[PDB]
């Protein structure tokens, strides 16, 4: 866990985004993920028919 | 267990178990029978430990059984003694396993969150805890004694 | 995560129940296993890399797995078996010294099947190289520890297939 | 044995708004193991560390330093 | 490009049959411990060999 | 299971467009070798067995391993089950090449393959070489028939092969 | 399937308690709901054809689903997909008949996602319609049973979700 | 219940509720107020019922209680009384219900393997809840005790 | 296609393909080019067909696109024309194929479904169909408008 | 399905190798014991049904298993426990006789774990009982057939857990 | 990615023999058309904005699509639809320049389809517009290249309905 | 390939080929007939290649050849042999691509992991790898020599 | 030490040193005089062990000392059999520490770089400690011989 845990942070993509003064946050998500959120009564609106 | 932990660490580690953590495992099987005595002894005597030590308990802090306090009523005292029955069930199991581990895991962890939400003060709750392990120093020899007070001092002082 | 100690206690805790007697008898079989349980772990940590080694010369090599076209046969392909076998000898080691096989279940074996079915890796392949280490392990630890180790390499084998 | 260290960043000059200052002149404290890798980004920064120390007493020891 | 049917599950043929297997194989089938004439065949088969 | 001709229709359909000259084009194209196409079928056919057994006879010298006690094909009731995969493989490359399009391998054949194999112990690269020796044989006698084109006659059992196999990239 | 009265029923009866004055209180309640239920029921029985045509029209045709390559393009598809609506609809009506979604979850819900996924059904789309049959439903049924049959109607979107 | 037997046929059918099922249910939500008061009485009167049913059953078959029988001893004997009351509950939910249904799914199925295997003589269980469908009459009015009747009788008809 | 039908009975069969079915489709090949020709007449003059053939269906069943009909309207009539245009385009497939099941299997496996939650007369869009099949008729020669006939008539009878 | 002689004769086979002494040795151990293996599973058929009830009492009656919300606690679920215990006691029986483990692997444990978690059958209550089992079992045919019975009940044990 | 050569040269790999001659002519095949394949790749690097322009203009622009509602409205929506013909574009370019469909199968078209309808995007209009780049493409690069860069974009349409 | 190589490292910037890399392609597909004239001689020549090379490479380190080595025995110097084999094999691969991307994927990564389980010295197999260079070098003709030794030279740079 | 392991381990998390850790080190301050006295007679027998292990490891690896190996020439063989001294030596610092946390710093951590580096066989540095493993043994009292075995076994798996 010690070695995968500084691999991700040490990453390139780490630097890159969040750098090293941000905390992490969500920056992508699988499309079933975005099923749940997105396609429930509430969240759907017109999304799906004109 | 001592075996949990060891093997936690190792997993984490990616690590064939370390010779110094085996050398902690062969010491605690060996101590398996005595501590399996301790262990006896303790619940056998849960009726008088809990008895002794909930006295103790509301004579030490007389407002957990005065009005306003938690502990105010028949009920409310059998619950208080009921959660010291549950502690010292867990004390046994820990003193078992060699580990605090499983008493952390049940009833330990969180148990500021929970109190706090049921309004019970968490320093009595260790007062009755220090109670209980002072019954258990009477009831134990000093060898006993020694090893299960850490165990019951592991619980107050997380519980502080 | 459970070993045999932790198991025993938090089926008394599910209960509400002190640690009864016949608890007591589990408890004291395991302590009464221990030392060898200890010592066979010790020599399969010396071992490692050694009884995979020779569960793969004894089951895999000279073979369709690791001839071209056999799933094994690109360098990064044998490299990734072996890992894969290490994997197993250190996680049957775990549950050898817990004595209880939840380790496998929830460290190696919870989603395994999947995952070696959506890649292509041989089942079958994979549980002849897994018993071969059985055997293996048998030798190196004693086959009093042996039958301990055994049921280990069982439970993957089982839930592998 | 961690090794804290005064550096004068060289500008980036990736501030529009925001604030430099902080990323400008860092004092930071560094552990020895990491040390490379603070090293490899004071390289990319461009500047490199005005004052360097170590918070450990002895710099080596071959066995048990930790 | 080609999508699996399913999962592999490693199965098992049997390459040749026995007088062992066979008597347990058709008791299994039949849901009932092995029947006492049955177990009596294989007796004669385990006395001899 | 779809032909040339009903592989066109179906791409065309599902954009909905009427089957323009392009579409013409490489229909043409498969009615025009569809005759060759036809003539090697038939020359596979009538040389099946044949086939399957030059084959088998020259993956086994290829590859010793296989007939040998340790190998899949050791016994004559796994060396029947092997006999049987090669016609399965003729069978369906020869349906491949009157087709002219690679899906009816796809669908029937190869979905599944894989799995099959890797459950009931079966090599799959063995596999693959015996595909190859069928590939070379047909394509041989195919050329000897008179078939001037043997892209028709190799390409179905190439897909068979690149399929079956790993990547190896 | 769980009716009110046998999810009632069963509720007490994993506890142990013969049925409690607040358990009859709740069968009383459905027992009230009764008629206005049933009634609704019959009036979708004899217009669920015309429910799935209303929406269908309001949210489904003359869209990019229908056009060529939509996935409800084809005829076949245009007649899986009122096949499946009227499902929708059907179970949502037994839902209502009965007061509890576990006919839904068990007859519809359980796996619809997966095969839905794999078959490339668009999900939005399905919602979308089946909120408009819960617009057609609710003008039809009445509005207390129409409040009814949105809490199924909508326990369908969020499975299916 | 009624409503689960249509939904569940009409289902298997792939139908809306037929005309007359719709009618049947209609039907049992304006008899349920009548189920829920004889399911009331009974349970009110459960203690009763199962006290008194219970020593009809042991002195009808004494054998069964004597020494020797399935319900020997005090442990024994009371829990042969904690079935008596199971099967009162049982059937206070097939009355709320309706149908049997809820009491064929909780017992009744495989009844004969469990107290078989249990030891116990199922006939001598099934006079048990004969004598408390007797007092259960005495307890209801007649057209009450004609359907509670029903759901007694369907129980020591699968006891039999 | 001929050749998938072919290859699909042979492979029911679990033998290669017969020496007759070969030969069948090496006709179908051979008769390739005069397919491809009726095809292209009927897609290039696709706007000629489909809008002759809309007339016929809008004087032969003038009910349809009357007040209150199904195509009522300027966009409702242009919808309908769509659907004849989808039909010819369809015919077109079929003719390529030299079998109906291109036809059959994008249109007429529930076009009754579709039409008939669409609201529409199954019996005037097989009149439709029938205009379509005489208009394209007199674009072709007497031999090779027997061939699309064939394909223009199957689609008639699947819409009956 | 493998017994001994199968798994013996197939590895001398896939060696290539005529069957070599210490085969022969392995071989006449299970023909030596084939007189006790048949007298007891001629007493496991017998005395199978008492079997069940003493290890249920044993372990899982007058328990929170057999509580209200326990999961033995339905009558249908009782008369289906005695009866997995009563297929755990046929198939060790046959696993006995056969004398190896490939019947359980195959038959019992190729998808016990997905019924039992599937269903939420408590798996360590299962492993008590079956334990008990190995116990009675063993007091009625006699250590020997109680040690060859018993590591078969203890591959149902350790593959259940 | 695979191409042309990686396949050919994977494939001789494979069955683990040195390149033969049919391969070699194979290979042949590929590096004549390597001079139609990189003359398109340059032509549409250069022209590729203009590609993307022409076919939203000829498919996509002055619809419902681009008007209220109709998922390519909002500014963030119309840039994202563009970003995504130019995908089509990108990869279609990388096929051809391969000759080989594995990029689109890999990283273009896996769970496309489930992204489309999870989003909302109509998967119809997707489908022409991808057509008019094709046609819009096949005039840029000529008929040589328009003939397999409509086998590519085909590709991505098939997998995309 | 080069083509994969360019059209990867695009990729991860999400640009079209730039035109560099395309004219790199351009210059590798015009001098592919050298390319594989060269995997032509090396396919020729491999059985001497091998032959000459192993006894260049035992000759150097008969420590491998010694007892107590990876490869003592004709079974044992016989894979070792082979495997020389399979990366002149890759070497030609490599040699077609126009790049080390089969030699990459197929046989350097992982080459240490693979070796040290195997009980191999990886640095007498970079020497075994020389000795292969300096054969195909006496093989080939200067300016295809060079190229040739790039690929050998990567394979060698990776093994040490 | 493992005191000091423990006391960082414990600051790490900002706890006073737990139960269990309070009585690892008890038993490490029990077992000192047992730690010392091993220590004393393998420091007795430290020459004696180092030359015959190393004579066991020249004899069970012959391409050791074979040309191409890398103790070739006495001067070589003095080194190898220094190596097996320094293991030695780190090893009894271990078991007085009763901790590996010597072992890991001196002498374990990049042992395979540095070997790498310098060309020597890690493989056949941990045949040479398991050969020290054994003569350790036989001179050292067999009860405390399998204290010394676990850290000598961590030695030889740390060594790949
Ligand atoms: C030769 C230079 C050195 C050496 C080698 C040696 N190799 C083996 C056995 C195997 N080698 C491989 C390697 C590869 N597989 C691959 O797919 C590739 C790339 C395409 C490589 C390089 C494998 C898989 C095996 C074993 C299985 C097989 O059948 O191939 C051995 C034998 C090991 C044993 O103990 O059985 C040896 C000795 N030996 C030397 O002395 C050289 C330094
Ligand atoms: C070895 C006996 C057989 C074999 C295996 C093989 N496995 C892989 C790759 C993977 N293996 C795993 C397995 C695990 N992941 C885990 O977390 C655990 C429990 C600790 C296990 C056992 C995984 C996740 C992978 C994926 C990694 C990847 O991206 O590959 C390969 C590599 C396949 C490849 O193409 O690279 C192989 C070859 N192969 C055999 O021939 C043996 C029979
Ligand atoms: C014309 C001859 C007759 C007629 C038809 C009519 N149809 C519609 C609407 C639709 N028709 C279809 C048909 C098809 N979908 C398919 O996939 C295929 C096969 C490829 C066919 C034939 C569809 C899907 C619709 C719905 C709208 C849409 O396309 O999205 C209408 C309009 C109906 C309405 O009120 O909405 C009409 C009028 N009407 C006539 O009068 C003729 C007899
Ligand atoms: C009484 C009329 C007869 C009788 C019964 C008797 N039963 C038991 C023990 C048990 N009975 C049950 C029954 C049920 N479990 C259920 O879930 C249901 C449905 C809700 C029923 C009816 C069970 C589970 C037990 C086991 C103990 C337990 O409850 O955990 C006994 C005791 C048996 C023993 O010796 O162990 C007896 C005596 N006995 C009679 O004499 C009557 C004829
Ligand atoms: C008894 C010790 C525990 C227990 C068991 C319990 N089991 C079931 C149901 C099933 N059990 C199985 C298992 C098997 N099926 C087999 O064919 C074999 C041999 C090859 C085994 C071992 C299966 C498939 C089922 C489900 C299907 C069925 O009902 O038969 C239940 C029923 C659960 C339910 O309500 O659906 C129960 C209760 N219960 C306990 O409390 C014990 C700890
Ligand atoms: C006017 C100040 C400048 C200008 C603009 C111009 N725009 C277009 C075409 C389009 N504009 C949009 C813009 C939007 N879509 C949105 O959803 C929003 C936010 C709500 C905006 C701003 C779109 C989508 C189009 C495409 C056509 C369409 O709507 O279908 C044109 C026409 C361009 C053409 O060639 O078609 C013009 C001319 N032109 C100027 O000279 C001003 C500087």
């Amino acid at each position: 866990l010690y070695g995968l845990v500084d691999a991700i942070i040490d990453s390139q993509e780490y630097s890159e985004a969040f750098g090293e003064d941000t905390v992490p946050y969500e920056r992508y998500i699988t499309p079933q993920g975005l099923a749940l959120r997105s396609l429930r009564v509430g969240t759907i609106g017109e999304t799906g028919v004109p | 267990s001592v075996v949990t932990k060891s093997i936690v660490n190792a997993d984490a580690e990616a690590r064939y178990l370390s010779p110094g953590e085996l050398d902690r495992i062969k010491n605690f099987v060996s101590t398996g029978e005595r501590r399996l005595r301790i262990a006896q002894t303790l619940t056998e005597n849960r009726e008088r430990i809990v008895k002794q030590a909930g006295d103790q308990l509301f004579q030490k802090r007389p407002d957990v059984v005065s009005p306003g306090g938690n502990a105010y009523g028949e009920e409310m005292t059998a619950t208080c003694l009921r959660d010291l029955d549950y502690y010292l069930r867990l004390v046994t199991y820990g003193i078992v396993a060699g580990d605090v581990t499983p008493i952390e895991e049940i009833g330990l962890v969180g148990v500021r969150e929970m109190y706090n939400s049921l309004g019970t003060p968490i320093p009595a709750v260790a007062e009755g805890i220090r109670a209980m392990k002072n019954v258990a120093c009477s009831l134990l020899s000093a060898e006993d004694a020694a090893e299960a007070g850490s165990y019951f001092d592991f619980v107050i002082g997380a519980m502080q | 995560m459970q070993d045999a100690i932790t198991a025993v206690i938090n089926a008394s805790d599910v209960q509400g129940k002190y640690l009864d007697t016949a608890a007591m008898e589990k408890l004291k079989a395991y302590f009464a296993t221990g030392e060898l349980r200890v010592r066979a772990a010790s020599v399969i940590s010396a071992n490692a890399a050694n009884i995979v080694k020779e569960a793969v010369a004894k089951s895999l090599l000279y073979s369709d797995i690791t001839r071209p076209g056999g799933n094994m046969y690109t360098t990064r392909r044998y490299a990734a078996c072996i890992r894969d076998l290490d994997y197993y000898l250190r996680y049957a080691t775990y549950a050898m010294l817990a004595g209880d096989p939840s380790i496998l279940d929830e460290r190696v074996l919870n989603g395994l099947k999947e995952t070696y079915n959506s890649l292509g890796v041989p089942i079958a392949a994979t549980v002849q190289a897994i018993q071969a280490m059985k055997e293996v392990t048998a030798s190196l630890v004693g086959a009093d520890a042996g039958k301990e180790m055994g049921i280990y390499f069982d439970y993957i084998c089982s839930g592998l297939s | 044995r961690m090794f804290k260290i005064t550096a004068c960043v060289p500008s980036q000059t990736r501030i529009r708004t925001q604030r430099e200052l902080q990323n400008t002149y860092f004092t930071k404290l560094v552990p020895y193991e990491n040390w490379f890798r603070e090293q490899q980004r004071i390289q990319k920064m461009g500047g490199k560390i005005v004052k360097v120390e170590l918070f450990t007493g002895k710099p080596g020891v071959n066995t048990g330093l930790a | 490009v080609v999508k699996a049917s399913g999962g592999s599950s490693v199965a098992r043929p049997q390459l040749y049959q026995t007088v062992p297997v066979s008597t347990i194989i058709q008791a299994e089938q039949q849901d009932r411990f092995l029947n006492r004439g049955e177990l009596d065949e294989l007796a004669v088969y385990l006395r001899s060999g | 299971m779809r032909d040339a001709v009903t592989t066109l229709i179906k791409n065309y359909d599902s954009t909905g467009r009427y089957l323009d000259r392009d579409a013409v084009d490489r229909l043409r194209s498969y009615f025009n070798s569809g005759a060759a196409r036809v003539k090697a079928a038939a020359v596979i056919n009538a040389n099946a067995a044949a086939i399957v057994k030059e084959a088998a006879s020259a993956l086994f010298t290829e590859q010793p391993e296989l007939i040998q006690p340790g190998g899949n094909a050791y016994t004559t009731r796994r060396y029947a089950t092997c006999l049987r995969d090669m016609d399965y493989y003729l069978r369906y490359a020869s349906y491949a090449i009157v087709a002219g399009d690679v899906d009816v391998l796809n669908e029937r054949v190869l979905e599944g393959l894989r799995e099959t194999y890797n459950s009931l112990g079966v090599p799959i690269g063995p596999t693959v070489r015996g595909i190859q020796i069928m590939k070379e044989i047909v394509r041989d006698r195919v050329a000897a028939a008179g078939i001037e084109d043997t892209g028709i006659v190799e390409q179905p059992f190439d897909y068979m092969c690149r399929q079956l196999s790993e990547v190896n990239i």
